[PDB]
C-alpha cells in the first residue's frame, strides 16, 4: 500500500499516510413512533349490509394512517386489481385523499367496475374515471346478500336520459320518458320507473350471485399528509455504530446513553457545528447521542526496503482497544514496535515525543532524547580559560531562484 | 480527508471523485507538507542547542533573582512561574477534519527551554559557540556592559543597585504581563484563525450548492441514479471548491507561520545566545541579554535593557 | 390604547434541540419594544383585525372568562372559519361554512342560525395568570405557540412552546375575542352586553418577518434574544 | 466534436473548460506562493553573502555557529553555498578568577581580560587565549579603592 | 461588498447567493483582516519614536 500511494518500488526511510481506517456499520436500524389511530377499514369491508348502487356510500376516513391489509377480508377475493398503482407498494405510499367507495353489483357486473366500461352499471350507475388511481376489489357475498324467498333491497339504474360522469351520484327516481310525451310522472307504457331490483337468491348461479364491490380512490392535492404510517422497526443496539433512521434522520453512528435533560415536546438536536449529537427515542422516551463511528488514519512506518521489509502500522488520533505488539501513545497507537525504554537519536518522528527506528532486528519505539547531559560546575571564584584552537568549516546550502515556466 | 468530506460514505460518489482528477492526492499533500513544515519551525528555535545543561543545586548567583525563570521542581511539570502564567492564559474527531499533535511537547520545549536558560546563565554567550565554559554571573554581567561601552566598575561597584532593580523588574513583570489580557494576543489570533477555518467548513457542507438537498443519502434516495448525476456532480464540484481555497488559505497562514518563525530563531539566536548591538532588535534601548519562555504556541522573549536616566547638563569641547 | 411589548413574542423556530449555542434564523417573529394594541376597555366593537403575519396574543384573564377564538376568511356565508371554543375540561376545534355575527357570544351554543361544519380535530383542553399566545399560518398547517406564565407584560424572558399543529390552507384574516359573562344576551346585533367582571384585555400584535438570534441553554429552553434591525448594538 | 452535435455539447464543453481553468487557477496560486517563497529565501540568502562573504559579521549564528571568520561562496544550479570558516576554542582548563586586586589601598580593575590565578600566582589573560603576563600598569587601570 | 458585486439590486439573487455558504462572511473577513494588518505597518517603522 505504501508502494501504491507513493507510486514507487523502491521507498525511503520514514512514515507515510496510505489510507484511512474506517469501521463499517454492522446492522441497520429504523425506529419511527408507536403505530397508533388505525383507520377502519373493517367499518366498510366488514360491514352488516352494503348500500344499493344507484346510492352507492363514499367514506373518507382522514388523519388515520394507512395500513393496507385487506388480505384477511376473505383473502380468496375474487378479482382484486389495481390502477395507476401496483398490488403491495401501495402499503408505503402518502396520498392526499384516500376516499373509499362501496356497493353491490352482480358477479358478471364487476367487469364494468373498472376504467373505460360500457354497460348499465358503469354508465347509469358508478363510473370510474378514464385515469383512475386505485384499486377495486369484490368479493361473493351470496350467503349475507341473499334469501330463500329473494334479496329485494338492492336496487339498481336501468334506464337514464345521459351517461353518468365519473364519480357522480344520482338519487333521481323520477321516470324516465321513452316515448314522446312527458306522462306527467306517471308509470305506464312508454313511461318506466328508472330503479329496478335484484331479488338475489342462493340458487342463483355464480354469474348472478351478490358481489359486494369497494373502490379505495387514492388523491394526492395541494394539502397536508396525514395517512399512510404502517412504518416500524428493529430494537435498540447500543455501543456499535449503526446505521439510524430515527424518525426521517438519517445517520451513521453510535447510539450512547446521554445525561442531558431535553424539553419535553424536543425531540432532536444539534452541535455548533450543526452536527447531529442526540436524538429522542420515538418508541419510549429516552435521548442517545450520536457519537461519530471511529476514524483515523492509518499509517505505514517503513524503516526502507533497502535494509529489510518490516514495517509498522500507526493509527493516529484513535484508541485501538477495538479494531504485532500494542502499545498506545498520545499521539495514536502503533503496532508492530517494541517501546524500548532506553532513549535514543529521534531518527521517523511519530508524534507526542516518540520515534521509531530499526536497532538491529526489528522496528523499535522509544521517546526522542534532546541531547546530552553536562552539569557544568558554577562557582564565584573558578572560570574556564581555553587553551586551544580549532578552524572548522560550516557548510549552509540556500535556494537562489526558481525555473522560470509559462503556460 | 478528500474522499469522506466530499463524498459521505457514498461508494457511488467515490467513483464520481476519481473522475475530476487527482486533487485528492494533492490536496493531502501540501497539507502534510504544511504539516511537516510546521514540525521544523519548532526545532530551528528551541533545538539549538546540542547539550542540555541544568541549573546548580547553589541558589546564588552573585545577588540575582531567577525563580520565575528557573522550572520549578514542585510542580509535577517542570516549568517556570512566568511559563506557568503563560500556559493559563492561551485559550486551546468531528468528520474527516482531524487535527495532528505536535512532535514535541509542551514538556521537551520546557526542557529546552530550561537548558538554553542555565546555558545563558551560568555560561554566558560561550553555550551557543562552542564548548561551555563556567563563569560568574557578575562577571558575565561585567562582560555585557563592556561590550556596550560601559566601563565594568559601575557593576563591580553598584553590584547590589543593580541587583535589586533586576529583582525588582523581574517581579513587576509578571503583574504587567497580569495586567493587560490581550498581551499574549499574538498567540491567540492563530489559534483563532485555525478553529475558524477548521469550522467553517463545516457549515458550508450544510449549503445545497444549487442542489435539491445537502446531504447523499436524500438525493440518493428521492431521486433516481440515472437523472441524479448532474446533482452529485455540482455537489462534488461546490465541496471541492470550497476546500481548495481552504487548502490556499493554509498554505498562506504557514508561510506567514513559516516567516514568523525564522524571525523568531533568529532573535533567539542573536538575543539569547550572545549579545547584539542591534538598537530595537532585542529590545528597545541597549540590550543586555535575553532569557526565553515556552508557550503553547509560541516564544516569550524577556530582554533586559539598560536605560540612562537622570542625565545632567555639562559644558563639551 | 397603545403599548410596548419589551421583550415579549419570541417562540420556538423549528423543532430541533440545542446545548448552550446560539442561533440565528430569519423567521416570522414579534418585532422587541413594538406598538402593540391594549384593548382593555373595549368590553363589548371594532372587529375588523387583520391576520396578515399572524397575531400575538397576550393576557391576563383572570379565571374562565375567555371562552376561544375564531379565525376565519371574511366571515360570510361558505367561507371557512376556524372556530377553537375551549370548554372546562375540552377544546372543539372545528371550521364552519357560516356567517358569523359581529361577536358572537358564549354563555349562545350555537352561534350562528346556519352552522355548517366539516372537520373534526380534538385535542387537549387548552383554558400573575398571564397566557402568551402566538398564532401563524404557513405551509397550510395553522400553527400555534401557547405559555401559561405568572407575573401587563413584564420584563422577563419566556419562550413560546408549539404545542398543537392542525393542516389547513385558507386565506385567514380574521380575528375576535369570545367573552363570558352572567347577563345572557341572544341578541346578535346588539354590540353592547358589559358585565360586571374581572379584567378582560386581549392583546393584539402583529408579526413581522425578521432575523432574529437565540440562545439555547443547557437545557434547550430559550433563555435571550437580541434582535438584528432595531439597534445597532443588536 | 464527433459523437454529439454542436448545439447540445455546448454545456460538456463549458464543464471541461470549467474544471480546466480551475485547475490552472490552483496551479498559478501555487506557483505564486513558491515564488513568494523563493524570494524570501533568496532575499535570506543575499543577506548571508553581504554580510558573511562580503565582510566579517559580529551575529553569533548568521555566518555559522561559533566565531565567524570567513565566508567563501559556490555556485549551484538552483542555489549557493556557503562555507564559513569558525574559530572554536577547546582544550580549556580551570582557574582562579577575581573582579579586581587591591594594592596600595587602591582597586585596580584588568584592561583586557581577567586576572587569572593557578595556585599562589596572578597574572593577565584575554578572554579566548590562555596568555599568562605579570600584572603591569600597561594592562591594568585604578578605580578608587577596594572597600 | 459579497451581496452587491455579486447580485446587482436583485432581491432573488441575495436569497440564492445565501445557500451558497459563509463566504460572503469571509471573503469580507479576510480583506478587513488585510485592512487591519496595512493599518499595523506605518507604525511599526514611522511610529518607533
Ligand atoms: C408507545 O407505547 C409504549 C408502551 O405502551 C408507551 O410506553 C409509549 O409512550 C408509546 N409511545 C408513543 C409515541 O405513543
Ligand atoms: C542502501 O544501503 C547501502 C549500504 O549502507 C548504501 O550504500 C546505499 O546508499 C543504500 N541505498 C539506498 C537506496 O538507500
Ligand atoms: C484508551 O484506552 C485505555 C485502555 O483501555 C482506556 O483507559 C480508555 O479507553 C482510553 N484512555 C483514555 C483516557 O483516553
Ligand atoms: C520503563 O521503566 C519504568 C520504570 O520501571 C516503567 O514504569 C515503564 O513501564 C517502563 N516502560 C517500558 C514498558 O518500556
Ligand atoms: C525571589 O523572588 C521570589 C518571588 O518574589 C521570592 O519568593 C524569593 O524569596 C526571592 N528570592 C531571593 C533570592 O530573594
Ligand atoms: C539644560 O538646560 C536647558 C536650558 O535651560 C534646559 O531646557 C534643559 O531641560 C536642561 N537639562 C537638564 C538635564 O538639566
Ligand atoms: C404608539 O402608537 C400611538 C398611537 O398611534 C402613538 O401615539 C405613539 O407615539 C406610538 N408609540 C411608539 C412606540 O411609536
Ligand atoms: C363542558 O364542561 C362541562 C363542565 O365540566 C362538562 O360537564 C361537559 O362535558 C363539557 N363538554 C365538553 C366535552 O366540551
Ligand atoms: C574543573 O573542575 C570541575 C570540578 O571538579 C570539573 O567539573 C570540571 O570538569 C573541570 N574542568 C576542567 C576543564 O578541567
Ligand atoms: C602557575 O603558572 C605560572 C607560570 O608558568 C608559574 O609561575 C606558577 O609557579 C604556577 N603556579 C602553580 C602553583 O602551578
Amino acid at each position: 500500500e505504501t508502494k501504491c500511494t507513493l507510486k514507487s518500488f523502491t521507498v525511503e526511510k520514514g512514515i507515510y499516510q496510505t489510507s484511512n481506517f474506517r469501521v463499517q456499520p454492522t446492522e441497520s436500524i429504523v425506529r419511527f413512533p408507536n403505530i397508533t389511530n388505525l383507520c377502519p377499514f373493517d367499518e366498510v369491508f366488514n360491514a352488516t349490509r352494503f348500500a344499493s348502487v344507484y346510492a352507492w356510500n363514499r367514506k373518507r376516513i382522514s388523519n388515520c394512517v394507512a395500513d393496507y391489509s385487506v388480505l384477511y377480508n376473505f383473502a380468496p377475493f375474487f378479482a382484486f386489481k389495481c390502477y395507476g398503482v401496483s398490488p403491495t407498494k401501495l402499503n408505503d405510499l402518502c396520498f392526499t385523499n384516500v376516499y373509499a367507495d362501496s356497493f353491490v353489483i352482480r358477479g358478471n357486473e364487476v367487469s364494468q367496475i373498472a376504467p373505460g366500461q360500457t354497460g348499465n352499471i358503469a354508465d347509469y350507475n358508478y363510473k370510474l374515471p378514464d385515469d383512475f388511481t386505485g384499486c377495486v376489489i369484490a368479493w361473493n357475498s351470496n350467503k349475507l346478500d341473499s334469501k330463500v324467498g329473494g334479496n329485494y333491497n338492492y336496487l339498481y339504474r336501468l334506464f337514464r336520459k345521459s351517461n353518468l360522469k365519473p364519480f357522480e351520484r344520482d338519487i333521481s327516481t323520477e321516470i324516465y320518458q321513452a316515448g314522446n310525451k312527458p306522462c306527467n310522472g306517471v308509470a305506464g307504457f312508454n313511461c318506466y320507473f328508472p330503479l329496478r331490483s335484484y331479488g338475489f337468491r342462493p340458487t342463483y348461479g355464480v354469474g348472478h350471485q351478490p358481489y359486494r364491490v369497494v373502490v379505495l380512490s387514492f388523491e394526492l392535492l395541494h394539502a397536508p399528509a396525514t395517512v399512510c404510517g404502517p412504518k416500524k422497526s428493529t430494537n435498540l443496539v447500543k455501543n456499535k455504530c449503526v446505521n439510524f433512521n430515527f424518525n426521517g434522520l438519517t445517520g451513521t453512528g453510535v447510539l450512547t446513553e446521554s445525561n442531558k435533560k431535553f424539553l419535553p415536546f424536543q425531540q432532536f438536536g444539534r452541535d455548533i457545528a450543526d452536527t447531529t449529537d442526540a436524538v429522542r427515542d420515538p418508541q419510549t422516551l429516552e435521548i442517545l447521542d450520536i457519537t461519530p463511528c471511529s476514524f483515523g488514519g492509518v499509517s505505514v512506518i517503513t524503516p526502507g526496503t533497502n535494509t529489510s521489509n518490516q514495517v509498522a502500522v500507526l493509527y493516529q488520533g484513535v484508541n485501538c482497544t477495538e479494531v504485532s505488539n500494542v502499545f498506545q501513545t498520545r499521539a495514536g497507537c502503533l503496532i508492530g514496535a517494541e517501546y524500548v525504554n532506553n532513549s535514543y537519536e529521534c531518527d521517523i518522528p511519530i508524534g507526542a515525543g516518540i520515534c521509531a527506528s530499526y536497532q538491529t532486528q526489528s522496528i523499535i519505539a522509544y521517546t526522542m532524547s534532546l541531547g546530552a547531559e553536562n552539569s557544568v560546575a558554577y562557582s564565584n571564584n573558578s572560570i574556564a580559560i581555553p587553551t586551544n584552537f580549532t578552524i572548522s568549516v560550516t557548510t549552509e546550502i540556500l535556494p537562489v531562484s526558481m525555473t522560470k515556466t509559462s503556460v | 480527508d478528500c474522499t469522506m468530506y466530499i463524498c459521505g460514505d457514498s461508494t457511488e460518489c467515490s467513483n464520481l471523485l476519481l473522475q475530476y482528477g487527482s486533487f485528492c492526492t494533492q490536496l493531502k499533500r501540501a497539507l502534510t507538507g504544511i504539516a511537516v513544515e510546521q514540525d521544523k519551525n519548532t526545532q530551528e528555535v528551541f533545538a539549538q542547542v546540542k547539550q542540555i545543561y541544568k541549573t546548580p543545586p547553589i541558589k546564588y548567583f552573585g545577588g540575582f533573582n531567577f525563580s520565575q525563570i528557573l522550572p520549578d521542581p514542585s510542580k509535577p511539570s517542570k516549568r517556570s512561574p512566568i511559563e506557568d502564567l503563560l500556559f493559563n492564559k492561551v485559550t486551546l474527531k468531528f468528520n474527516g477534519l482531524t487535527v495532528l499533535p505536535p512532535l514535541l511537547t509542551d514538556e521537551m520545549i520546557a526542557q529546552y527551554t530550561s537548558a538554553l536558560l542555565a546555558g545563558t546563565i551560568t555560561s554566558g554567550w560561550t553555550f551557543g559557540a562552542g564548548p561551555a565554559l563556567q563563569i560568574p554571573f557578575p562577571m558575565q554581567m561585567a562582560y555585557r556592559f563592556n561590550g556596550i561601552g560601559v566601563t565594568q566598575n559601575v557593576l563591580y561597584e553598584n553590584q547590589k543597585l543593580i541587583a535589586n532593580q533586576f529583582n525588582s523588574a523581574i517581579g513587576k513583570i509578571q503583574d504587567s504581563l497580569s495586567s493587560t489580557p490581550s498581551a499574549l494576543g499574538k498567540l491567540q489570533d492563530v489559534v483563532n484563525h485555525n478553529a475558524q477555518a477548521l469550522n467553517t467548513l463545516v457549515k458550508q457542507l450544510s449549503s445545497k450548492f444549487g442542489a435539491i438537498s445537502s446531504v447523499l443519502n436524500d438525493i440518493l434516495s428521492r431521486l433516481d441514479p440515472p437523472e441524479a448525476e448532474v446533482q452529485i456532480d455540482r455537489l462534488i464540484t461546490g465541496r471541492l471548491q470550497s476546500l481548495q481555497t481552504y487548502v490556499t488559505q493554509q498554505l498562506i497562514r504557514a508561510a506567514e507561520i513559516r516567516a514568523s518563525a525564522n524571525l523568531a530563531a533568529t532573535k533567539m539566536s542573536e538575543c539569547v545566545l550572545g549579545q547584539s548591538k542591534r538598537v530595537d532588535f532585542c529590545g528597545k534601548g541597549y540590550h543586555l541579554m535575553s532569557f526565553p519562555q515556552s508557550a503553547p504556541h509560541g516564544v516569550v522573549f524577556l530582554h533586559v535593557t539598560y536605560v540612562p536616566a537622570q542625565e545632567k547638563n555639562f559644558t563639551t569641547a | 390604547s397603545y403599548t410596548n411589548s419589551f421583550t415579549r413574542g419570541v417562540y420556538y423556530p423549528d423543532k430541533v434541540f440545542r446545548s448552550s449555542v446560539l442561533h440565528s434564523t430569519q423567521d416570522l417573529f414579534l418585532p422587541f419594544f413594538s406598538n402593540v394594541t391594549w384593548f382593555h376597555a373595549i368590553h363589548v366593537d371594532n372587529p375588523v383585525l387583520p391576520f396578515n403575519d399572524g397575531v400575538y396574543f397576550a393576557s391576563t384573564e383572570k379565571s374562565n372568562i375567555i371562552r376561544g377564538w375564531i379565525f376565519g376568511t371574511t366571515l360570510d356565508s361558505k367561507t371557512q372559519s376556524l372556530l377553537i371554543v375551549n370548554n372546562a375540561t375540552n377544546v372543539v376545534i372545528k371550521v364552519c361554512e357560516f356567517q358569523f355575527c359581529n361577536d358572537p357570544f358564549l354563555d349562545f351554543r350555537v352561534y350562528s342560525s346556519a352552522n355548517n361544519c366539516t372537520f373534526e380535530y380534538v385535542s387537549q383542553p387548552f383554558l400573575k395568570n398571564l397566557r402568551e399566545f402566538v398564532f401563524k399560518n404557513i405551509d397550510g398547517y395553522f400553527k400555534i405557540y401557547s405559555k401559561h406564565t405568572p407575573i401587563d407584560l413584564p420584563q422577563g424572558f419566556s419562550a413560546l412552546e408549539p404545542l398543537v399543529d392542525l393542516p389547513i390552507g385558507i386565506n385567514i384574516t380574521r380575528f375576535q375575542t369570545l367573552l363570558a359573562l352572567h347577563r345572557s344576551y341572544l341578541t346578535p346585533g346588539d354590540s353592547s352586553s358589559g358585565w360586571t367582571a374581572g379584567a378582560a384585555a386581549y392583546y393584539v400584535g402583529y408579526l413581522q418577518p425578521r432575523t432574529f438570534l437565540l440562545k439555547y441553554n443547557e437545557n434547550g429552553t430559550i433563555t435571550d434574544a437580541v434582535d438584528c434591525a432595531l439597534d445597532p448594538l443588536s | 466534436l464527433s459523437r454529439l452535435d454542436p448545439p447540445e455539447a455546448e454545456v460538456q464543453i463549458d464543464r471541461l473548460i470549467t474544471g480546466r481553468l480551475q485547475s490552472l487557477q490552483t496551479y498559478v496560486t501555487q506557483q505564486l506562493i513558491r515564488a513568494a517563497e523563493i524570494r524570501a529565501s533568496a532575499n535570506l540568502a543575499a543577506t548571508k553573502m553581504s554580510e558573511c562573504v562580503l565582510g566579517q559579521s559580529k551575529r553569533v549564528d548568521f555566518c555559522g555557529k561559533g566565531y565567524h571568520l570567513m565566508s567563501f561562496p559556490q555556485s549551484a544550479p538552483h542555489g549557493v553555498v556557503f562555507l564559513h570558516v569558525t574559530y572554536v576554542p577547546a582544550q580549556e582548563k580551570n582557574f582562579t578568577t577575581a573582579p579586581a586586586i587591591c594594592h596600595d589601598g587602591k582597586a585596580h580593575f584588568p584592561r583586557e581580560g581577567v586576572f587569572v590565578s593557578n595556585g599562589t600566582h596572578w597574572f593577565v589573560t584575554q578572554r579566548n587565549f590562555y596568555e599568562p603576563q605579570i600584572i603591569t600598569t600597561d594592562n591594568t587601570f585604578v578605580s578608587g579603592n577596594c572597600d
